[PDB]
């Protein structure tokens, strides 16, 4: 048995926050337990969630900050609740070791129930904190119930919410059910029903109706939306996951409550009931969402006046249609995901289908009210068609309307003709695999022409050595020298002098030798010392000497002089603040390779401002950058168009717009060092040398990574479709002025493996995601030569075993598909990445420990030869790191390149017998999740579905259920505890009061100086996505007057947001 | 350095009489029949040790032994078994002991004379087979008189 | 027989390893001109290296195995349990500095890696100046548990065979050792260079070697003479 009663969660995110991990494996606990819960996903305000609770009359609040600003967030929360009718409703927190001991006692004190630590959660175990959760909010919400209609006619919004608590679970009583029926009789508001298959998009395209109503009645009606999902009857609870999808209910004339089923029917048992209460609430129209219906399934229809079937093009054979009971009574059939292969063809088959249902002979098959919709796509056409419709309808059957002032067009059939993964391609990750598998069959088999080849020769010379000469041998060598490939043949024949030039103390210059205190001469790199020459050419095959193909052991030949991989991320405060540390870590180095961090705010897109929702966040976890004035203070004193100078902003949703502050930077700073050196103003033609000389040798990267946003960060703001358009933009005019130093995306797995993936997951993912990318670019009209060495990747590396060789596996995966599949050259067959120590591997129990895990994550690193490396400080799960911490951290780096005596040698991974196990077994477990997505219909295929999510999620539980349990030991957390139990007051990373009103004070004075332009430039940005242009292109001019915020908010009337996909 | 330069002519015998073998099975199916190549073989055969003759020959059932999930050694009148897999969060078998892939029998005579597995002479991975599961941390105490020094010694042994 | 001493002296890993196998087959040749039999105090000795930051060090423990071994079977001719060389490492504790003493715990965690990689008979963990405090010993401690019970790698127990590197290193140092070995016996064997200071004097040289390159800048010591504390 759950719960005594219904019990019900709102469960979510903090404002401007990407970790949803901790919050996930904490609403699938509370589900299992037997409680409802409405998951409303990651990045949620506080006007938000209070909302959704009061209208769902929960018991219950999850919420999850890992970005700080939790007190000011929580506290708003609490005061939001009281105020609004919400004082009953218990709040619950965690935000791991963020929240400190002293905020928690805080919050619990203002309000809160209970805020769980890291120590809370290996005393309690996970099911403990959610059954102590859960026991709580035990409660009967039916007290609160109003028992007479006068206050939800009159407009309550909270109390219908509650009479609908009352009436779900049948404790109203009969003489107010059948008043309030009798009265929704005499409501006569239309009641619109939307059903279909599961997952065909009936939330998204009902959140999509919704925004058409808003924008063509300047949000004079009042809508409200009853979503049903089905339950599990095993647990008791379910996952009511529609609300989490809808992205214009966000408006007092909006109400939305979530049903579960309860019949594991499609109905919840009280649906007539619910649906009389909002008529009675004198709303304008209800709109009802069922669950995933099957195909002869059709319960909607008597509840409601008008019906609309939800469909995908994917419906099998054309004969199905007439097995549908749907097609005979739905008033509206939409045939959503209008992207996917075989649509048109669906729509004509639909179409005759209900022309025949209907007997309507005398009528055009194209005049039937079946319509081709893509809710994905932001503005879709195709869901105005069928929003015109629908109001044609919804007018004759009384409901008063305005005339629209949406775009009243015509037809049935949607025109979105953008593709980022042609239907042909589809199967290209499967074609990767192919590739890679082919290379290593022919890899055997020349090394056994190779080896035969030798043992004949050999014997012929011992033959010839004791007398008897036979010629018959010699025949099937010079057979087997034409049986060896070309390029085969001419490895084997450079290996002696291969040998030559690695045995000396020079590389004709390069120095190999670096001699110890010994006298030991260490070369930098290792051959082996084989005899048979299959061994000789399988090894050159397969794990070549570092810079030759394929470039297992590292791209290049030798490791940079000066230039050590070290790039310590950092951010901190205002850009002034941030500028002193980027001098903190970049001292004492000639090299300034700068890895900035921004705040949560500016990770969204969003201007720092007053409200405790925002302001708590401005400045914590990251620089607040909101303007180019900001930018140009944060790298004050960095010439960024040195050679030596390499920036490396992680951004993602507003990357593009990020970016181009950054160019507008690096572009300024010369222009600037120009008018000293000459002491005058650049002239037009000037400048314009300047300028673009600028653009070509400005050196860094930013992240971007939209692929990995849904699937991992989720700091994907715009819809994921025009985040891709945007950085394709961004990548075509890099083209176009020759930008070859900038790295247009990091393609990123760290993100997706913190999250809970393991090294397998996160290292197919990324790669799919990154040859996601080439297919996108392909198809686009790129030159594979024009793209590819601007692709740069990120890795995370952790304890695992398969951390020390991942990245060998990554480069030889792309240097043979490179070559072999895409056909490119050399350049682009060079996969350069970023690894960063695992985050999550380190905790808050025993700080001093995590120095020992962040310094092993370190070294297979540096063995494995990685290009950039960042170091995480013994603080990492409490907060930024601080000046001494980051100190700790930097010295990693120092201690393993210039003290550690292994260290000077750059192969001593290779030869290994573990690590070329470990290459073939992790490599091949690659190649087979790269099948298992090529037949979800590649990465953009398998999000559609939540694959990549869905696995991560379950790798993050099947990890923590171990990690409490005690099977996968932690040295300080589940085994080897401290007899005293500290965690005393560490000094702590958080913002000051005055570089936050710093930050306000120049946001407000940055608009005022461009005040005239601001307005003008945001019009023009919209332009150039209504007329398709390159958006990056104006983004160039735009960031000069225009605040991030204002930018961001423009592209969202023209870009859409993006829609959580749970 | 003697031993070592065994090593080196021991390899180049081994390998040259796989050559010699294997260049005769190649003969053969192509129908030429040439036993002067036999002869050049099993006078190796001879030229090899018997110690050398014996690590190559134990090398094929020596393999078998480590490709398990377990090894199976009966000493006395029983058996001891140990496992040889740990198994990973994703799922990977990570052998304790990997041994070599050589086709090379020069190769793996080399290897298997130089560096053989933990717990074979000359015992360069180690002395023993396999590491000691569970502890070893020994107790230090020394202070004071004998008195005080025994009492750590009870106390932290206690 | 020990050899902590003589590299924490100042004896780089050549010259311990070289100058503490010699004094152990000092010891064998001792007790054999007692007419004593092989067998009977071959198994009772013991050793005990340092492992410091130098490359030599990773390949310590292989090597000092191997020359045994092979001396034992070869040479004296005694059996397997003698041929098996068991050996105690202890993490430098010269390579750890008062300043910066944070950075200590990391030197330690790299030697002793390479200690448990090569595989090591018994460990000890040195701590991050003043006394042994409970805490400090703590983190010492958990270095070693930290690598056994979590670190992956760890999981195989033979992660350096097959490297290119490590058998390079490996027939580097052994070959080191013996051309040691021979300057030693040139000089009357161990007892005979003892009688010349030879051992002493060595160590004396390569301790003043390396004390003047600390100084000298080119030998990097993090926290020491390169990215020294801004505040102390
Ligand atoms: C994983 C992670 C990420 C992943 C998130 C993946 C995902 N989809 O969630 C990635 C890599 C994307 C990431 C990114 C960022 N992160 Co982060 N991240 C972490 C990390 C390593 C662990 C957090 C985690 O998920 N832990 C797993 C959970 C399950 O365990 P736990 O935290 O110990 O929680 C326990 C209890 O507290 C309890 N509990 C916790 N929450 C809840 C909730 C409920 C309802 C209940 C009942 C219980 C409960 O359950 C657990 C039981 O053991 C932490 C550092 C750390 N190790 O603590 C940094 C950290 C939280 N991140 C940080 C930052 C700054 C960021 C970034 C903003 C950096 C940047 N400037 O770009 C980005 C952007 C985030 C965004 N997109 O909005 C900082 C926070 C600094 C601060 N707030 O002062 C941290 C502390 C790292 C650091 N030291 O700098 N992050
Ligand atoms: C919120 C959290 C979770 C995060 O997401 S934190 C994210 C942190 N991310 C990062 O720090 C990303 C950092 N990564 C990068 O900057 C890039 O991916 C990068 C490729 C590693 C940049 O590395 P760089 O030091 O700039 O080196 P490069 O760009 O490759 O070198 C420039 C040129 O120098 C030359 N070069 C560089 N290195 C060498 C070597 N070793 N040999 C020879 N020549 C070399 C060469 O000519 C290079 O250009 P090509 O002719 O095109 O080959
Ligand atoms: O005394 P310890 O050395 O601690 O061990 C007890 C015995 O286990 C043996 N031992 C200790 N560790 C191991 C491992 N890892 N494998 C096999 N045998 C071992 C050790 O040689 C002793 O045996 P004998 O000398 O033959 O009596
Ligand atoms: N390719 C494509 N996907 C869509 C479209 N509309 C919605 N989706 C996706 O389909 C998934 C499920 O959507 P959802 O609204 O929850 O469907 P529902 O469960 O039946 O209500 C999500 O990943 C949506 O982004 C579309 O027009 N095209
Ligand atoms: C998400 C991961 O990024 C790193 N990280 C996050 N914010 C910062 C910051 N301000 N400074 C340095 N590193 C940071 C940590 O290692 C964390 O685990
Ligand atoms: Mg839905
Ligand atoms: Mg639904």
């Amino acid at each position: 048995r759950g719960p005594a009663n219904k019990v019900r969660f709102v469960t979510a995110a903090s404002l401007f926050d990407g970790h949803d991990a901790s919050i996930n494996i904490m609403r699938r606990i509370l589900q299992s337990q037997g409680c409802e819960v409405i998951h409303l996903g990651h990045n949620r305000s506080v006007q938000e969630v209070v909302t959704a609770a009061l209208q769902e009359d929960v018991q219950g609040i999850a919420i999850s900050s890992y970005q700080g600003g939790h007190v000011e967030y929580f506290k708003y929360m609490i005061d939001l609740l009281r105020e609004h009718g919400g004082e009953h409703i218990q709040v619950f927190g965690g935000g791991g070791g963020v929240i400190v001991p002293d905020e928690i006692r805080e919050l619990q004190a203002y309000g809160v129930a209970r805020i769980y630590s890291p120590e809370d959660g290996q005393r309690m175990g996970l099911a403990g904190m959610i059954t102590d959760m859960a026991q709580r909010c035990d409660i009967d919400l039916t007290r609160y119930a109003p028992t007479t209609l006068d206050t939800v006619v009159a407009g309550d919004r909270r109390a219908l919410a509650q009479l609908i608590t009352a009436l779900e679970n049948g404790k109203a009583d009969p003489e107010l059910v059948s008043a309030l029926h009798a009265q929704a009789k005499a409501a006569a508001v239309p009641v619109l029903g939307i059903t279909g298959t599961g997952g065909a998009g009936k939330s998204s395209l009902t959140d999509e109706l919704i925004r058409r109503f808003r924008l063509d009645q300047d949000d004079a009606l009042s809508i409200a939306v009853i979503s049903i999902d089905p339950s599990r009857r095993k647990s008791g609870g379910a996952l009511l996951g529609d609300r989490i999808r809808m992205n214009a209910i966000n408006h007092p004339n909006i109400f939305m409550r979530s049903l579960a089923t309860r019949e594991a029917s499609e109905i919840s048992q009280a649906l007539p009931d619910v649906i009389a209460a909002c008529k009675a609430a004198r709303f304008d129209l209800v709109i009802v969402e069922t669950s995933g219906i099957g195909q002869g399934d059709a319960a909607i229809v008597p509840h409601v006046d008008l019906s609309l079937y939800v469909m995908t093009p994917e419906f099998g054979a054309a004969s199905q249609l007439e097995k549908i009971d749907m097609l005979d009574f739905a008033d509206f059939v939409a045939i959503n995901k209008f992207d996917r292969k075989g649509a048109q063809d669906a729509w004509r088959d639909v179409a005759k289908q209900v022309q025949r249902n209907r007997e309507q002979w005398h009528s055009r098959a194209e005049d039937m009210p079946v319509y081709g919709t893509q809710a994905s796509r932001f503005n879709d056409d195709g869901v105005t068609m069928l929003y015109q419709g629908l109001v044609g309808a919804l007018g004759a059957r009384g409901m008063s309307l305005k005339p629209g002032t949406l775009p009243n067009l015509e037809g049935r059939i949607s025109t979105g003709q953008n593709v980022i993964v042609p239907p042909a391609r589809s199967r290209y990750l499967a074609e990767l695999a192919d590739t890679v598998r082919a290379y290593h069959r022919r890899v055997v088999a020349q090394s056994k022409l190779a080896r035969e080849r030798q043992q004949l020769r050999a014997a012929h010379d011992m033959l010839q050595g004791a007398g008897h000469e036979s010629a018959a041998l010699e025949t099937l060598a010079s057979e087997r020298d034409v049986s060896l490939g070309a390029v085969e043949r001419k490895l084997l024949a450079m290996w002696p002098q291969m040998q030559q030039a690695y045995s000396g103390d020079e590389y004709v210059r390069t120095g190999l030798i670096s001699t110890t205190l010994s006298g030991t001469k260490i070369r930098k790199v290792v051959l082996p010392r084989f005899e048979d020459e299959g061994e000789i050419l399988k090894w050159l095959m397969r794990e070549n000497v570092p810079g030759s193909f394929p470039y297992t052991a590292g791209v290049f030949a030798f490791k940079r002089e000066g230039e050590d991989p070290t790039r310590m991320f950092a951010g901190e405060g205002d850009a002034f603040r941030t500028n002193r540390r980027f001098k903190l870590v970049s001292e004492g180095m000639e090299a300034k390779r700068l890895s900035t961090a921004f705040d949560s705010v500016t990770l969204y897109g969003e201007d720092p401002h007053e409200r405790p929702d925002i302001y708590g966040k401005v400045g914590n976890s990251g620089v607040s950058i909101a303007t180019l004035e900001d930018m140009k203070v944060l790298y004050d004193g960095f010439d960024l168009t040195n050679p030596s100078t390499s920036v490396s902003m992680t951004i993602n949703g507003p990357a593009p717009t990020i970016l181009a502050m950054f160019m507008n930077t690096a572009i300024d700073q010369q222009i600037d060092r120009f008018r000293a050196d000459n002491g005058r103003d650049p002239t037009a033609d000037e400048e314009a040398k300047i300028r673009a000389w600028v653009l070509q040798n400005v050196r860094g990267t930013v992240q971007a990574d939209i692929l990995k946003e849904d699937q991992g960060q989720n700091t994907c703001i715009f819809s994921t479709e025009f985040s891709l358009k945007v950085m394709g933009d961004i990548q075509e005019y890099f083209v176009h002025h020759q930008v070859r130093n900038f790295y247009s995306v990091s393609i990123s797995g760290y993100h997706i493996a913190e999250a809970g993936a393991n090294p397998i997951s996160q290292l197919a993912f990324t790669l799919a995601n990154g040859f996601t990318y080439v297919e996108a670019y392909l198809a686009r009209g790129m030159h594979i030569d024009d793209f590819a060495p601007n692709l740069s990747f990120f890795f995370s590396n952790g304890m695992d075993p398969e951390y020390s060789v991942l990245g060998r596996v990554a480069r030889r995966i792309w240097a043979v598909t490179m070559r072999d599949k895409y056909g490119a050259n050399d350049r682009s067959q060079k996969l350069k990445y970023h690894i960063q120590t695992s985050g999550r591997s380190l905790h808050a129990q025993e700080i001093d420990f995590n120095d020992i895990r962040t310094t092993l994550q370190a070294l297979i690193a540096i063995y494995d030869n990685c290009n950039s490396l960042h170091t995480n400080a013994y603080d990492e799960a409490i907060t930024t790191p601080t000046a001494e911490s980051v100190r700790r951290a930097l010295a990693i780096q120092l201690i393993i390149n210039r003290e550690w005596g292994v260290a000077k040698c750059e192969n001593p991974n290779q030869g290994s017998f573990l690590i070329e196990e470990l290459t073939d077994l992790v490599e091949e477990a690659v190649l087979q999740e790269f099948e298992r997505i090529a037949e979800r219909g590649g990465v953009l295929g398998a999000m559609e579905t939540g694959y990549q999510r869905g696995k991560i999620q379950e790798e993050s539980l099947y990890y923590e259920q171990l990690k409490h349990d005690g099977t996968l030991p932690i040295i300080g957390v589940n085994t080897f505890r401290n007899p005293n139990g500290d965690p005393q007051t560490l000094e702590l990373a958080r913002s000051s009061e005055d570089e936050k009103q710093s930050q306000l004070h120049r946001l407000t004075e940055f608009h005022g100086a461009h005040q005239a332009d601001a307005e003008a430039m945001l019009a023009r940005l919209r332009q150039a996505v209504i007329d398709n242009r390159n958006v990056f292109a104006v983004l160039m001019d735009a960031v000069r007057v225009c605040s991030l915020g204002q930018i961001t908010h423009a592209l969202f009337e023209v870009g859409g947001q993006y829609r959580r996909n749970m | 350095r003697a031993y070592h330069r065994r090593v080196v002519a021991q390899s180049k015998l081994a390998r040259e009489r796989q050559q010699l073998r294997a260049a005769h099975d190649m003969l053969q199916g192509a129908g030429h029949e040439s036993a002067a190549l036999e002869t050049l073989a099993s006078e190796r055969d001879v030229s090899l040790g018997a110690v050398e003759r014996k690590l190559l020959a134990m090398w094929p059932q020596m393999q078998q032994a480590y490709s398990g999930d377990e090894y199976v050694v009966k000493i006395r009148d029983k058996e001891i078994r140990t496992g040889l897999i740990s198994t990973t969060l994703s799922g990977t078998k990570i052998r304790k002991v990997v041994l070599p892939r050589f086709e090379d029998e020069g190769e793996i005579l080399k290897w298997l004379m130089r560096e053989n597995v933990p717990g074979s002479f000359p015992y360069t991975a180690g002395v023993f087979a396999f590491k000691r599961e569970g502890d070893p941390t020994r107790m230090f105490a020394g202070e004071g008189d004998a008195f005080r020094t025994n009492r750590r010694f009870k106390l932290v042994s206690e």
